[PDB]
């Protein structure tokens, strides 16, 4: 599902993009509501793969490094 | 006369003293759904059932209070 | 008195005992895991100590030590649960005459250090302040009783704890509950001695650090 | 402790005190500094030994 | 005379205490209200709805309290 | 008399002070189950059963007052 | 006498200990206001009428209790 | 009389208020495994027996004021 | 005798217990200004003020409650 | 009779008034480690322990109460 | 007697309880003096005046009840 | 017989209440202890001793309560 | 009779109660000192001494208490 | 009904013994080897070293 324009880049090249009403994962905090409307905030997040609602209900889970969000 | 002031001191023991607990526990609670949803405004309208039972579970324990103090004033 | 001067015999007994065990150990031997254990007591001891630094040194060493030392004494009366007065007014003992040894030291760093010549002034300009003079004074007075008084107070404290504990033990009919209880109030004991080192160090940062 | 029973309870305390100071704080004082002193030594000739 | 005696004690001791429980949570919900705007202003019109709701519930429970107090000074 | 008198002032010195600290119990519960879920809306399903088991546990508190209460006003 | 006596102990009882949730209460507010303030100084006149409204509600809950008091000694 | 008279009031007494403690005490604890669980999903088997451990021990604490209250009523 | 009797314990009542607010209300708030001077330096001569204020308003709770002490002493 | 009657006032005083505060403080420091643990689970080892000696002195200062509450009932 | 008697249990209600809000209270200052000096050590010679200031503020509402205390021992 | 039974009225309200202090403040610093561990284990053996320390001075206030309780009680 | 029965009550009541707030005071103070050296070790020599000085002002207002206390038991 | 204590006393005094004489008493030792022998270790090894 699309919100709230969800891009994702790295530093060579942006990794991805598009817009996530929800995003699936569990913040380095912990558990993270998958949500469009959460508000100005700082995150980071180690490797693994995140299944988020993106643009259209296309929810998808994609494997990380570890980095920053 | 003395069974009826022990009615009239124990209906003002029991009415007001417990009921500070729910004075101070629906206040939490509101104040946790205020930071809450301040934090997270997404997540609203998970919450506010949440507040609106737990605030009824605790407005139970001085209706329990109070329950007792009208036995003891008019029973 | 005759009566309860008993207790202060066992008092006697006790204190005495870790006196001369003091002297015939230094020569010898004292264990395989004697020479460690003396490391960890004396060095240890040493660490904390300063801490204080160097006011009372020699006798601080000394001093703590026989605290533990000695403290052992009353802490005989709580294995005692695993004539009935022993060790009553040996307990009023140890208390009486360890709130009083505080105020005394307190005066050892008055006289040999300033300290007790710096506290002729020690009325200060703290009395000022504050401008009445019972600021620093009040204060100052409710601390010298305080080092008596917390002192002598966990004193007696714990040996009149310990002295609950036994009865305890004593007045039970079925008494295996004695037996488990024993544990828990000797535990409670070593507690009580460490802690009476503790507050020993605690008085000697105080001790050499001011005064 | 009805009457000077309790007192010397607590003298007895004091007494051991006093008795540590002469005796035992110079024996014992210096024996446990002796085994610092020990170890403490036999290492450092063992450190200056190997660096030299 | 013991009877009157009595209901002047009660009306005190229902009165006072328990009105203390609010006097707190009043105050816990409205440090929720400014802590809240204060960490996301945009907010505001959310949470201060939620805020009155709240401060009228725990200012409720003393209500209570000093319902019993009143019924025991004139009833 | 005396024994009743007794009675009364027993039964509203049990049911309403001690049932306070339930009213402040089973909000802080539910101030914690707001706060858990709002910072993570995926651990809903996990806490909410938690929040339930410590609400009842909280509840049994005052539920032994209000039992010692009822106790002295009807046995 | 015995009524006299009532009501100097009754204005006591109502008068002190129920004012000490605003005394706490109006002080939670305040703590709220200056740490709201510290953390963002552009919401500060946003805050600060929430402050005062949160505070008189506050001191209401005593307000009731020295009425209660004052009912007492003079009424 | 009086001296039954005082047992219906000392049970009363030991009863609720002491019983208050655990009502706070346990809610304390079941808001921290709802926190910590909240901050750290995966340490929720670790944590949960720890809750259980210490809610037993806080609860009996109020189970010896339940005691004396009992021993006051039927002893 | 009576009354005079319950006028001084009336005193020690209202003068010492509800006087405990703002002994913890007072210091809430010096609590909340050495915090927020702590974080945020420059926001000092803005929250001072908000402090002597606030400190103002929790300290009238206790002097009501001294008032009447004062009165039950000397009126 | 008189004497009777005290001791068991004095153990319903004794008894549950002070056994609240062990209620609460065991449970502050399981919630310290379940919150500890749960912020960095490699430290579980180092800080059980540290919990096991803290709840224990925490219900030492309860059980002292409940040795008066029993020493008035029994002794 | 009456009189004399009333004048000693006053004394000990009005020095006593009271007193226990600036025991809390000069402490929650002196730990908001050592969080903010821990966080910011900077800030040491701007907020220990503050803590000096605030202490007193706190310290004298125990005063005034300590003042009443003298007033029915000696008085 | 009036002074026996105002002696052991007198203990337990000086035993029990008093004790709850430190059954709450010998729990939050080691609740503080295990906190700070958590948060940087290498400051254990800094941090340790002042807790036992703190455990102290917070367990000295009730031995005073409970000194004062069996001088009622015994002497 | 009645006036040493009076003594007894009041020595208890002074003692006890407000002993409370310096035995959660001084546990307050070092759960300070705790967390603030965990989180910044270098900070240690500073706020130690800190520690000290308001541990004895939070210690002062219970030894006012005791000294009543002791006043009524002895004087 | 039964004396009873020492009875329970003395078995934890059993396994309580092993237990705890067991969990010191290594470690006192190898803190007495650790250190005669640290000492020691230290000087012997530095003496073959100098000498060398």
């Amino acid at each position: 599902a699309m919100t709230y324009h969800l891009d994702v880049v790295s530093a060579e090249q942006q990794m991805f993009s598009g817009l996530v009403e929800k995003i699936q994962v569990t913040g380095s905090e912990g558990e993270l509501g998958i949500y469009p409307g959460h508000a100005p905030l700082l995150t980071a997040i180690k490797p693994g793969m995140i299944r988020i609602v993106k643009q259209h209900g296309h929810e998808e889970f994609i494997y990380l490094s570890g980095g920053i969000l | 006369n003395l069974n009826m002031d022990l009615l009239y001191m124990a209906a003002a023991v029991m009415m007001g003293l417990a009921a500070i607990g729910a004075a101070i526990g629906i206040g939490i609670l509101g104040g946790k759904f205020l930071e809450g949803a301040a934090r997270q405004p997404d997540l609203i309208p998970l919450l506010r059932t949440q507040f609106f039972i737990v605030m009824g579970l605790v407005d139970a324990i001085p209706m329990i209070a109070v329950g007792l103090g009208l036995y003891v004033m008019f029973a | 008195m005759f009566f309860s001067v008993v207790l202060g015999l066992l008092f006697l007994v006790l204190f005495r005992s870790v006196a001369k065990k003091a002297t015939s150990g230094v020569p010898g031997k004292f264990q395989t895991a004697i020479e460690l254990v003396i490391g960890f007591v004396n060095g240890s001891v040493k660490d904390m100590y300063h801490g204080k630094s160097k006011l009372i040194a020699p006798l601080a060493l000394t001093i703590f030590v026989w605290v533990f030392l000695m403290n052992l004494m009353d802490l005989l009366p709580i294995d005692l649960l695993p004539r009935v007065v022993p060790s009553a007014d040996v307990n009023v003992t140890l208390s009486m005459a360890l709130g009083v040894f505080i105020l005394i030291l307190f005066y050892s760093i008055k006289m040999k250090g300033i300290g007790g010549f710096t506290k002729e002034l020690t009325l200060q300009p703290f009395n000022h302040w504050a401008f009445i003079p019972v600021n620093l004074i009040l204060e100052g007075v409710s601390l010298l009783s305080k080092p008596v008084s917390l002192g002598l107070r966990l004193f007696g404290n714990m040996y009149a704890g310990e002295l609950i504990f036994i009865l305890i033990a004593g007045l039970l009919p079925w008494w295996s509950q004695w037996i488990l209880n024993v544990p828990w109030a000797i535990f409670h004991i070593l507690i009580i001695t460490l802690q009476a080192f503790i507050f020993m160090v605690l008085t000697i940062v105080y001790l050499s650090m001011a005064s | 402790n009805l009457n000077a029973t309790i007192l010397g309870q607590a003298i007895a305390f004091v007494l051991f005190v006093l008795f540590a100071m002469k005796y035992v704080w110079p024996p014992l004082m210096a024996a446990i500094e002796k085994r610092q002193k020990e170890i403490a030594d036999g290492l450092a000739s063992a450190e200056r030994a190997h660096k030299d």
